[PDB]
RNA sequence: CAAGACGGACCAGAGCGAAAGCAUUUGCCAAGAAUGUUUUCAUUAAUCAAGAACGAAAGUCGGAGGUUCGAAGACGAUACCGUCGUAGUUCCGACCAUAAACGAUGCCGACCGGCGAUGCGGCGGCGUUAUUCCCAUGACCCGCCGGGCAGCUUCCGGGAAACCAAAGUCUUUGGGUUCCGGGGGGAGUAUGGUUGCAAAGCUGAAACUUAAAGGAAUUGACGGAAGGGCACCACCAGG
């Protein structure tokens, strides 16, 4: 009987300073009427904004998860939550005559953000190859999978969340795996594809500030 | 075909065949003298050996067994017999 | 300005180059859009310019090349250009019945028939176009003709003989 | 073609039919 | 009324074009998917079960959200197609393609178009039987 | 957040296992083929009754669990369809021993055409790559051998033919060996015996009846069906 949208107000949400573009959009939240506080309803929102909306010249097939947990008077604050891949890229990348290799770790970083990682790799046909298919044998698969697990863990465990997300912008971990596995079997297109975020420590306001600058 | 001297085949056809399917069968393996780089001793080593042959005085490894022919240690010199 | 990205599979690269001269020509003389063939990412980039009008045709331009990606003929793809309300629906064969191995291979055989006669008969009667992937079936045509062709396609893969489906679909053509 | 087949099924054929029916000095 | 954004920049929302076998949902919400704005079904427009899932039903459903959104200030929408998913089909039906073409006629600038279906690693058993197909 | 299910796309001219069967990562356990061998024993071998081991799905007894699906069952529309849902579907502990359990095609051995592709192992060789890699090593390239899976082709021959590199080396008929057939019904029925909690499995006739039963390829009629054409002895608009 009454229009609800006229009662609602807006908030300006922005990404942290680690991207070239900081503003990401606008969010509509119901106003506070004493029963429920608008900040509490904004404390548990997870966003999905692609990478190309954050950087100009970078690629588009990567998606980032941003958790929203703080507002500062028309200044909404965001934090990293996870990273995925676009489904249209993933379906096109899986061809037929090549082997798909998985690897996952449960890595704990230096400031408590326990993450789960997933990686995928594809064998590469050589330029002078006459054979149709390029299948990697099972022990070569296990060797690559063991190498994939150990390189990714040693890149995150000794690091905190600052330079880890700096590695994810050009996918430097994928460039590391492709470079380091040439001795076993030539990989074609290796990428970290899914980042999860299991165990969150006690929330505090200090480390969020240098993330936002 | 249908006329070839099966008693006198060409020697290139013989080494191509399986070792049992030759006219009179003969092994593909051989014995060889190996000079250890760390000594001057001579050791007779089977080409398809399955155990790590050690030097008689140096007690160093000479060959490592593999699926087929033995993999000699790098730096060693070998000469086949006969 | 607006831009769309269209992936191309590796098996579709050969007919895309072979039928290239008849693809960009309707885009430039009649549609007024600029396209490029990005070899580095294997994508077809279609984008606007200063010479384009009729903003409805941008989505039609994306559906133009997407039909050729899935395997439709070129002349069937330009049939989407000059018509205004044509839709494409796709479904896997095992979306309706669990078929494994040899049973799945014979399901594709009943859709085609000897020399594609069963597919061509459904193609000619419902005035649609049907292409067969390894397991996917794509149908392009007007919405009421889709449901008529989908009904005939499903009854083929149930195991009703192609003689009965050939006879029945010609009687339904009288409506 | 699909569009040729639809437009042929939407319009009417016409044209060829010859019907044979029917001074100086 | 509306967001306090100048004419140069546009406000982006998302939509969930959930096109099942029976109707077509057009659900426009915020970037988080938490605050909803407009959601119309196939039963909003035509009171007939014959054209419950028709492209004409989705065309009217998509347009009426588009005239609704322009006084809320949002003239830019991201696209999320969705089929039934799970055990059932994966490619979205013609209702989603109709609604996508319908709401683009309102002149709103478009964002990113991509497919989200509930893709299983593998599902459980099919609703149809061993023998049963659609018909 | 929980509960159980099951491992897409990669997944194939593929691989393993005695068959049934076998697909997320990692650790362990004991197995196995093939290859390589100038290693050891020296005929230790092939084939089958009962017996023994295993034997999909469904089903029968005891527990655990029930997400999904769903025989029976209850409604609604018209045996086809939809909603809900018992037993069952999942695990362990015992039974049952059956499938189009298929190559509708015993096992072991000798001989007999071609090709170029694949999986594993082994050997040999110019070269490209690990940002011209500083020797080896993996990844490709070329060739050869062995054992496999699986194609295409052939006046080797064979066959009723479809077709078969075995279904060939068969009236020019004998390598060794097991099971089993004898025109169609009566009939896997009656009885007996035996195993099984049961359901049922294994073995199993006769009297009588009948001139057929059946197998392999090929079209041709075949009431008709779909397309065109012609006609005021057909119609439309009319007299």
């Amino acid at each position: 009987v009454v229009d609800p949208f006229s009662k609602k107000d807006w908030y300006d949400v922005k990404a942290p300073a680690m991207f070239n573009i900081r503003n990401i959009g606008k969010t509509l939240v119901t106003r506070t009427q004493g029963t429920k506080i608008a900040s509490d309803g904004l404390k548990g929102r997870v966003f999905e904004v692609s990478l190309a909306d954050l950087q100009n010249d970078e690629v588009a097939f990567r998606k980032f998860k941003l958790i929203t947990e703080d507002v500062q008077g028309k200044n909404c604050l965001t934090n990293f939550h996870g990273m995925d891949l676009t489904r249209d890229k993933m379906c096109s990348m899986v061809k037929k005559w090549q082997t798909m290799i998985e690897a996952h770790v449960d890595v704990k970083t230096t400031d408590g953000y326990l993450l789960r990682l997933f990686c995928v790799g594809f064998t590469k046909k050589r330029n002078n190859q006459i054979r149709k298919t390029s299948y990697a044998q099972h022990q070569q698969v296990r060797q690559i999978r063991k190498k994939m697990m150990e390189i990714m863990t040693r890149e995150v465990q000794t690091n905190d969340l600052k330079e880890v997300v700096n590695k994810l912008i050009p996918d430097s971990i994928g460039k590391d795996i492709e470079k380091a596995c040439q001795s076993i079997y030539p990989l074609h297109d290796v990428f970290v594809r899914k980042v999860k975020m299991l165990k969150k420590p006690k929330f505090e306001l200090g480390k969020l500030m240098e993330l936002h600058g | 075909p249908l006329a070839k001297d099966l008693l006198h085949p060409s020697p290139e056809e013989e080494k191509r065949k399986h070792k049992k399917k030759r006219l009179v069968q003969s092994p593909n393996s051989y014995f060889m003298d190996v000079k250890c780089p760390g000594c001057y001793k001579i050791t007779t080593v089977f080409s398809h050996a399955q155990t790590v042959v050690l030097c008689v005085g140096c007690s160093t490894v000479l060959c490592q067994p593999t699926g087929g022919k033995a993999r000699l240690t790098e730096g060693c010199s070998f000469r086949r017999k006969q | 300005e607006e831009t769309r990205k269209i992936p191309v599979p590796a098996n579709r690269y050969t007919p895309l180059k072979e039928n290239w001269m008849k693809i960009f020509t309707p885009i430039v003389e009649h549609l007024g859009l600029q396209i490029r063939f990005n070899l580095k990412s294997r994508n077809v980039e279609i984008r606007t310019c200063k010479e384009t009008k009729d903003v409805s045709a941008l989505t039609k331009a994306a559906d133009f090349v997407k039909a050729f990606i899935l395997g439709f003929q070129v002349e069937d793809a330009l049939a989407l250009i000059r018509l205004d309300d044509l839709f494409l629906e796709s479904f896997e064969i095992t979306d309706v019945k669990p078929l494994k191995g040899d049973h799945l291979s014979r399901a594709i055989g009943r859709i085609a028939g000897k020399g594609g006669k069963t597919k061509f008969t459904i193609e000619n009667v419902t005035r649609t176009r049907i292409v067969l992937a390894d397991v996917k079936v794509h149908i392009l045509g007007s919405f009421q003709n889709i449901k008529m062709a989908r009904t005939a396609i499903c009854n083929l893969i149930l195991g009703n003989p192609p003689s009965k489906v050939y006879g029945n679909i010609r009687a339904v053509a009288s409506r | 073609p699909l569009a040729d087949q639809i437009l042929a099924g939407n319009a009417v054929r016409a044209g060829v039919r010859e019907k044979r029916r029917g001074e100086e000095y | 009324l509306g967001p306090q954004v100048a004419e140069g920049e546009n406000v982006f929302g998302v939509c969930h074009i959930f096109a099942s076998f029976n109707d077509t949902f057009v659900h426009v919400t915020d970037l988080s998917g938490k605050e909803t704005i407009c959601r119309v079904t196939g039963g909003m427009k035509v009171k007939a079960d014959r054209d419950e899932s028709s492209p004409y039903a989705a065309m009217l459903a998509a347009q009426d959200v588009a005239q609704r959104c322009k006084e809320l200030g949002i003239t830019a929408l991201h696209i999320k197609l969705r089929a039934t998913g799970g055990n059932r089909t994966k490619t979205p039906g013609p209702g989603a393609q109709s609604a996508l073409r319908a709401l683009a006629r309102s002149g709103m600038k478009i964002g990113r178009i991509e497919d989200v279906t509930p893709i299983p690693s593998d599902s459980t058993r099919r609703k149809g039987g061993r023998r049963g197909r659609r018909l």
